[PDB]
């Protein structure tokens, strides 16, 4: 029901993660990461953040498009594989899906799982805070302070991007 | 002139898009410091109230702080109304 | 590579290391790590051989895995504490995860198979850079957070580094591989002394840095990469091999040479911390390092080897590369023992 | 009746897309001294229905080398996103009054390329793969300038909400303030919609049919649906951005009429340029942007970054 | 033209913001009364609900300090109906 | 409430149209009909072998270029701060560094396609 | 395990090129429908 | 220690496991790496949005910033392994073993 | 920091983002500003080794405010017991708790 | 461990002023002008005590003054205020921009019927000084006793006794 929403979207996130973590053909892995990123943007949206989710959306679609363009160019084969073609990728997909199935099973009944960290799974609506943002979204003023407060971050990120172009040039020079 | 003027003219001849982009960039870099309205902009951003002007306890002395919004003493933004 | 581009890439590597060693925010330390990783790959790819591509790859994916792991640790720490400051980890899982997250960067644990591979594949100069400069940053982070380490994990890491490095060095004739294993052993020594007194870690790191610099630039000036080629240097140029063997005796840590001073001081520290089995274990297993050090020294200077006739022309022509700071480096590499108490300057 | 609104934003849009084909085949034909479709009923007003009927009763063959799953999921993706990106448009009152409508539409426009991508790859053809890669290059090149130009233009808006554009252009069209960018923006709208003179993904002269070459009957008609809905939506977005229109709060029908007329004019200019140019050659449309559009749009981005500050004209965010 | 219009819009936004400022104290008073009333209702419900429990002394604070904490939205609407929690938590995020 | 109801409406309408397109027309399929189209004659045989893309450098730097727009996009909210001097300097810093990156690529072949 | 080359470069491997070869030929609108242009091309550069 | 955090952490765990296991290709491992990055972004965004750490919302943006840079460098490495190797598989990348 | 150049030059590069109680834009308070402020002001200059023993309940309150399940466990067991006993008719919710 | 003290339902039984948001927005400026004392006192109590469980009486008094203001505007200028707030309510964003004539009628009505003038631009956003008579909370955060600072390091420095004292190194 609409009670959880974030729970179901997190399960789709994990399923998309299993899809590309099973080492399928890189196009299919790209598709799996695409659905995972879309539902993750949905989670971030449902958790009171709009700019961050759409930024994940746009940036990851750009990156995954370039991954596709390289995949069918460089990292392809005469016989592309599917999630059911090979027994190894099928085994990885099966392991991931049944695993997350039993994790969420142990999660949503007991709701007190200890695994790694104590996970009291009552509901994500609970942890929300009663607050007032006035006439400014908190996330907007947050990422808008990069040009006013985080000048050092501006400098380091710009320098890293420029030198990243430089290295993308040098690595791909080929004598 | 001479070499510099010839180079400018040849760049206008060959690659006008680069000339236009560089001119626009240089203008947008160096004008904002010279233009006097920049400070005005800052003041406007300071004028816009997002949070409540939380009142302070009147323990006497301070004359400047108004005791009522209509009171004359205190900051005013008639300049923004006129401008 | 255009020389200006190489200079900029080196400056970016150094700036990433400096950002690691000067920032308090965790994100900034990771940014320094990222800049270091980003600028390191082209330096390896400078010579552009398939060996370089292989090594640069194996370098990349290991470092990327370690850095992503480091983010998992930072994010867990922030979730459980709400702080980005580099003080200590407030979640045991986060720190017992970052310990190996910062370990693959050093290459001491079973997360070490990448080190000999990258060392052998890439050129000798970039190998010097990788084995000397690329270890100050993760070691600096470990020094800052040493207050809240699980000593069992760190000591096990150090022991495995020492043991496998010393053993693997016994079975390679390529100089790059046995230097990688020696670097693993020295990583084990410093990481073992890390939890008790970080000043001794800094002292050992400095001694190792200068001494590996001296060793590697001697190798470059000899233009040797295999044991036979280095052995052949005696006919062309004997003083290089003469300094080679002394620097190798320092590699093994035989006193009164400089290399003893860390090995000595470390042993003095942990025995103050009621640790007795561990120092004895390391002292005995450093002999595996010493064995291939003496094997290299034997077939470099102590026994002159069959040379090649064309070296008659090689003697005819002198060197051109200056190899700056080399004569000073040898001096701090062999005789600084009488000035041992100067380690208090680090503290 | 929210369902009523949703259906009223789909069926009329599909009908408009259908009649877009007829108005194209008529306007184009009249450019070329022809008459265009004229036989079916009066003035060809039944051609869209006729070929709509054909394309959904003609046999939809599936190639033996295809990848079934993506071959089917691509048309659904294309049409679903083409229809979805109509919901945040501030037609008098937007159906979905989102705070980040511009970013949302950018995201879905970037997603729409994946329909082309998967359809081209799954079809297992030389021509289809060629067209898919040309689409890759075209949309990345033009997406960079799309994002930069959108930022530059919206710097005077104050936020990314589409409705405030109407408030922004209360007294003057935005094109009088950013006419250079507008030109570039228009070209980008020509290329992202994969239309002329950048319609190299299809490339009828050199790629037979591009990524639609193995797409027959219903799926082909559906990809055409996505393409033409994207054409009309892009022209609508351009009209909303630059050519603002008066909006009486009491009679939104006036703004509806003005907005619809502006979208119609922009679409007519699309067909106009489609019938008045040769076709670009792959790298050129890349070398057009990475060497002429990108520097100019960067310079204009700095100019519009500085402009509110130097004149004390920073727009409000609320 | 854009300069003049944007300056006028800035003045209008200042006017609207000062109106919101003038009105905020009533909203603050009403909001604090509503949250206190809701907490009281939850405490009274907890008194009856936690009776046969081994040891669930009601109205107990979690933080060792006595300064009030902005109550989490779960402990403000835990016993409320489904529509109440849906509208309270995913209300502004879902209103488009 | 509204956005996923919308998205669902579009996806089910599309899947339906696909269903009527694929089940109604009474297809008759044979092997040569679904044979790959290669301008008539039978294809040489490939359609999945590596297809060289010479803008690989251009394609990858698109990733960095589109990445920077993430830093760039907070500008409409960044202009409305009390430190306009620092904001202007940093925005011009980003734009100048992007210009420098593009110029470095342009001069060092870069944007020019491989042959 | 033969020792690495003296120049530390592996010899350049054999050719691995798989350039496309499509029938720019019949039924193609550009090829007039009665041409069969078999073009050995790498990507787009013929 | 709430629930959504469990799902994102578990997703990161499977992505870490997937990265640390190769089957044939180099692109798939890189995709698994960017999935790890995605999980990191979602987790950090959840944390800072929940805690109202307004000044820290730039942190996921910087995460993505360096994310794309690493992805680019890795796929350029794959370009070179393809140029010198024809393909991208890792099991044939063995020339450095001796 | 290892080599704290920031204090030497008196230049702020990352200290503004280190803690939640710093000067946020538009004076937006953090969710747990009060607890973080109390904990930080507690163990300042006292020593990072004395902080654990001395400023313990302050940090415990802060970490609770961050994660909140000495409070959310309370809620979970409250809801569990309510749904348990309501099933067989021991308790019925009051009208204001369902409308 | 402790008591979450909550005032009983009787204290927070205010008269609960009932006007819609549009009605409130219509009378925003005049209300802020002629009701500033209760709002300011209540908010200073809220910010100082940092405990809404304590300043409930100011929350009562602000509502009383707001109801008095609305009763006055009902008694003197009902018709112009009704038309003005309806015209404000029509707008989706409740902008004052479209509704200026009705604003003029309302302003002149309250000016010549209740002696009111709308605050000028920015007047309603100036920090005010209140003359509240409550004491200043000594420990608003209820902070416990701070740990004693570490023993301060002081004293003249002399050379290290017998040098380094590190093994055989005498000096
Ligand atoms: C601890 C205390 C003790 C240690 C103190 C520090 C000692 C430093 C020793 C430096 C030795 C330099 C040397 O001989 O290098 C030879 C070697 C190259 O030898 P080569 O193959 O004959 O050179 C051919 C040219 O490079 C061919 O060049 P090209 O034509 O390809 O163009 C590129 C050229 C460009 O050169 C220039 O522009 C000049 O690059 C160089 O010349 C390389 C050096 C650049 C230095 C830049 C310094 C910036 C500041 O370069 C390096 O190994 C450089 C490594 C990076 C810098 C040294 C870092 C070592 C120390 C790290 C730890 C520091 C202490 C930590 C605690
Ligand atoms: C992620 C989850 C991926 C699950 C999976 O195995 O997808 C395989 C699916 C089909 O692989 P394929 O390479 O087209 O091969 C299909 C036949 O094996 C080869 O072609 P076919 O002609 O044999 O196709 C008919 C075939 C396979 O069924 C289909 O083609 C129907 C559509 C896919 C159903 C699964 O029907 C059956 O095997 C019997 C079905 C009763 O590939 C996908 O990428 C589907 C992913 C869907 C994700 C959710 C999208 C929303
Ligand atoms: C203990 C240090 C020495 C350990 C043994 C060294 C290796 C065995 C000795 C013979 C090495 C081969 C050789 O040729 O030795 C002589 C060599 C220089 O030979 P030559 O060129 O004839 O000298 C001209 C000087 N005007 O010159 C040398 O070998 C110089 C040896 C220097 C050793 C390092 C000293 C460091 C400081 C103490």
């Amino acid at each position: 029901m609409t009670m959880y929403i974030a729970f179901i979207l997190s399960t789709i996130f994990v399923i998309g993660f299993v899809g590309f973590s099973s080492k399928p053909s890189p196009i299919y892995g790209g598709l799996g990461l695409i659905v995972s990123g879309g539902v993750g943007c949905g989670i971030v949206l449902n958790f009171g953040g709009s700019f961050l989710g759409l930024m994940v959306f746009l940036i990851y679609l750009g990156g995954m498009l370039v991954v596709f363009g390289y995949t069918t160019a460089m990292a392809t084969e005469m016989y592309p594989e599917v999630w059911v073609s090979n027994k190894t990728v099928f085994g990885a997909f099966v392991s991931g899906l049944m695993m997350e199935f039993c994790m969420v099973y142990y999660a949503l009944k007991e709701e007190e799982v200890e695994i790694i960290f104590k996970f009291n799974g009552l509901g994500d609506w609970v942890i929300y805070d009663t607050g007032d943002s006035g006439f400014f979204s908190e996330e907007a003023m947050g990422i808008a302070a990069l040009y006013s407060y985080g000048t050092w971050l501006v400098i380091v990120t710009g320098w890293s991007l420029l030198i990243g172009v430089v290295v993308i040039m040098e690595i791909t020079r080929g004598n | 002139a001479g070499r510099i003027a010839s180079f400018l003219k040849n760049a206008w001849a060959k690659e006008p898009v680069l000339v236009a982009s560089f001119a626009i960039g240089g203008l947008a870099i160096i004008l904002p410091s010279l233009s006097p309205y920049t400070n005005y902009a800052i003041r406007i951003n300071r004028a816009t109230p997002y949070n409540y002007p939380v009142p302070l306890r009147d323990d006497g002395n301070m004359p400047d702080v108004p005791s009522h919004p209509q009171d004359p003493q205190g900051p005013s933004l008639e300049w923004l109304k006129n401008l | 590579m255009n020389p200006i581009i190489y200079t900029t890439l080196i400056m970016t590597v150094m700036s990433g290391t400096m950002l690691v060693m000067i920032s308090s925010h965790w994100l900034l330390i990771w940014i320094g790590f990222e800049m270091n990783l980003l600028a390191m790959i082209p330096v390896l790819m400078k010579n552009f051989n398939p060996r370089a591509t292989e090594a640069a790859t194996k370098y990349f994916l290991t470092q990327a895995t370690a850095s992503m792991m480091l983010m998992m640790a930072i994010i867990i720490n922030l979730l459980y504490s709400g702080q980005w400051t580099i003080t200590k980890m407030f979640n045991p899982v986060a720190m017992t995860m970052m310990t190996m997250a910062l370990a693959m960067k050093l290459g001491l644990s079973p997360f070490h198979f990448w080190v000999p591979e990258v060392t052998q594949g890439i050129s000798l100069q970039a190998g010097l850079l990788l084995l000397t400069w690329q270890k100050l940053a993760p070691l600096s982070v470990l020094c800052q957070i040493s207050q809240s380490i699980n000593p069992n994990l760190m000591l096990t890491m150090a022991m495995l580094s020492i043991l496998i490095g010393g053993w693997g060095g016994l079975n390679q004739t390529q100089l790059r591989k046995i230097m990688a294993y020696s670097s693993i052993a020295h990583m084990g020594w410093m990481t073992a002394v890390l939890p008790y007194n970080t000043t001794m870690t800094i002292l050992n790191l400095l001694i190792y840095i200068t001494m590996t610099l001296a060793m590697f630039m001697l190798l470059i000036h000899s233009s040797a990469t295999t044991t036979l080629s280095l052995s052949h240097t005696w006919n062309k140029m004997p003083v290089i091999t003469s300094l080679m063997m002394v620097t190798l005796l320092s590699m093994g840590g035989l006193p009164p040479l400089s290399g003893f001073m860390p090995k000595w001081m470390i042993i003095q520290e942990m025995t103050k911390n009621e640790s007795i089995i561990m120092p004895t274990l390391m002292a005995m297993t450093a002999l595996l390092n010493l064995y291939f050090y003496m094997r290299l020294a034997y077939s470099s200077s102590l026994t002159m080897f069959p040379s090649t006739n064309n070296m008659k022309m090689k003697w005819q022509f002198e060197h051109t590369k200056q190899m700056k700071l080399l004569p000073t480096m040898i001096v701090l590499s062999t005789l600084v023992l009488p000035m041992t108490p100067a380690l208090s300057s680090l503290n | 009746m929210f369902m009523i609104n949703i259906l009223s934003l789909i069926i009329p849009i599909l009908l408009a897309v259908a009649f877009l084909t007829l108005v194209e085949r008529k306007v184009l034909g009249y450019m070329q001294l022809r008459k265009g479709p004229n036989v079916v009923g009066p003035y060809g007003l039944l051609q869209p229905i006729a070929d709509a009927l054909k394309l959904v009763t003609k046999e939809p063959l599936r190639p033996g080398t295809s990848s079934i799953s993506m071959f089917i999921i691509a048309p659904i993706l294309g049409l679903s996103l083409a229809l979805t990106m109509w919901v945040p448009l501030p037609m008098p009152y937007p159906l979905i009054n989102m705070n980040l409508g511009v970013l949302f539409m950018l995201a879905m426009s970037s997603l729409a390329v994946y329909s082309i991508l998967w359809s081209g790859w799954a079809s297992n053809s030389k021509y289809a793969l060629i067209g898919a890669l040309r689409a890759v290059a075209q949309t990345i090149s033009y997406e960079v300038t799309l994002a930069i130009i959108l930022l530059s233009v919206l710097l005077m808006n104050g936020s990314y909400t589409l409705s405030t554009l109407i408030t922004t252009q209360e007294h003057i069209w935005m094109i009088f303030t950013s006419w250079p960018l507008a030109m570039m923006w228009f070209i980008s709208t020509l290329a992202e919609t994969n239309r002329a003179p950048f319609d190299l993904t299809e490339g009828e002269s050199e790629l037979v049919s591009g990524f639609n070459v193995e797409y027959a009957a219903g799926p082909f008609a559906m990809f055409f649906m996505a393409e033409y809905a994207n054409i009309i939506m892009m022209n609508a977005f351009t009209a909303i951005l630059f050519l603002g229109a008066s909006h009486d709060p009491h009679t939104p029908e006036l703004y509806t009429i003005n907005f619809v007329l502006k979208t119609l004019a922009l679409t007519i200019t699309f067909l106009w340029i489609r019938a008045s140019y040769p076709r670009f050659r792959y790298d050129q449309l890349m070398h057009l942007l990475w060497k002429s559009f990108l520097p100019l749009t960067l310079a204009l981005c700095m100019w519009h970054i500085s402009l509110p500050i130097m004149t004390a004209s920073i727009p409000p965010q609320s | 033209s854009m300069m003049k219009w944007n300056r006028e819009r800035r003045r209008l936004q200042i006017e609207d913001f000062e109106a919101r400022i003038a009105l905020m104290p009533l909203f603050q008073a009403e909001k604090d009364r509503r949250v206190l009333q809701m907490l009281r209702e939850n405490l009274e419900e907890e008194a009856i609900i936690m009776k046969d429990v081994p040891d669930w002394k009601v109205g107990e604070s979690v933080f060792h300090t006595t300064r009030w904490v902005t109550p989490m939205m779960g402990e403000l609407y835990g016993l409320r109906t489904n529509e109440e929690i849906l509208s309270a938590t995913y209300g502004f995020i879902w209103y488009t | 409430m509204n956005i996923m109801l919308t998205l669902l409406t579009n996806v089910t309408l599309a899947s339906l149209l696909v269903l009527i397109a694929f089940w109604l027309p009474q297809l008759n399929a044979y092997s040569e009909k679904t044979s790959p189209y290669e301008c008539g004659f039978d294809p040489m045989g490939s359609a999945r072998l590596p297809f060289s893309m010479k803008f690989f450098l251009v394609a990858i730097t698109f990733l960095l270029f589109d990445l920077e727009i993430a830093l760039l996009l907070p500008l409409p909210w960044a202009s409305q701060t009390n430190n306009l001097k620092t904001m202007l300097t940093m925005a011009l810093f980003l734009l100048i560094l992007l210009a420098a990156s593009l110029a470095y690529e342009w001069t060092q072949k870069g944007l020019e396609w491989a042959e | 395990w033969k020792p690495p080359p003296w120049n530390d470069v592996d010899p350049p491997k054999d050719t691995l090129v798989s350039n496309l070869t499509l029938n720019f030929g019949p039924q193609h609108p550009a090829a007039h429908g009665v041409l069969r242009l078999v073009m050995e091309l790498s990507g787009e550069m013929v | 220690m709430p629930l959504v955090y469990m799902n994102i952490i578990m997703a990161f765990a499977i992505a870490l496991a997937g990265l640390l296991m190769y089957r044939s290709h180099l692109m798939s491992s890189l995709l698994c790496l960017e999935g790890m990055m995605l999980s990191l972004f979602i987790m950090s965004t959840l944390i800072i949005l929940n805690t109202h750490f307004t000044l820290a919302n730039m942190m996921p943006i910087i995460l993505l910033v360096f994310a794309a840079c690493e992805a680019a460098l890795g796929l350029s490495l794959l370009v070179m392994v393809s140029n010198t190797y024809g393909t991208d598989y890792v099991q044939n990348l063995n020339l450095l073993q001796c | 920091p290892f080599f704290d150049v920031q204090k030497r030059l008196g230049l702020d590069l990352d200290r503004w983002m280190t803690i939640q109680s710093a000067e946020q834009p538009h004076k937006i308070p953090g969710r747990c500003h009060a607890f973080e402020k109390e904990w930080i002001e507690c163990a300042h200059g006292i020593g990072g080794i004395r902080a654990e023993k001395e400023c313990k309940i302050e940090f415990d309150d802060f970490v609770e405010c961050l994660l909140r399940q000495k409070t959310m466990k309370r809620l979970s067991a409250i809801k569990r017991q309510r749904d348990k006993l309501i099933k067989e008719g021991k308790y019925t919710p009051p009208p204001h708790h369902l409308g | 461990p402790g008591i979450v003290e909550l005032p009983t339902l009787e204290d927070l039984k205010v008269q609960e002023v009932k006007v819609s948001s549009s009605v409130l927005k219509a009378a925003a400026h005049h209300y802020g002008a002629q009701c500033d004392k209760p709002n300011k006192e209540f908010m200073l109590c809220r910010w100082e005590e940092k405990d809404p469980r304590r300043c409930l009486e100011e929350g009562k008094l602000v509502n009383q003054c707001a109801l008095d203001f609305f009763r006055q505007i009902k008694r003197h200028c009902a018709e112009p205020f009704t038309e003005y707030w309806t015209c404000i309510d029509y707008s989706g964003l409740q902008l004052f921009r479209h509704c200026r004539k009705q604003q003029a009628k309302f302003d002149e009505c309250v000016l010549d019927k209740l002696g009111w003038v709308r605050p000028d631009l920015g007047e309603l956003s100036k920090v005010t000084k209140v003359k509240t008579d409550r004491p200043l909370p000594e420990n608003p955060y209820h902070s416990r006793a701070r740990p004693e600072p570490n023993p301060e390091a002081e004293g003249d420095l002399k050379p290290a006794k017998h040098g380094s004292r590190l093994f055989f190194w005498t000096m």
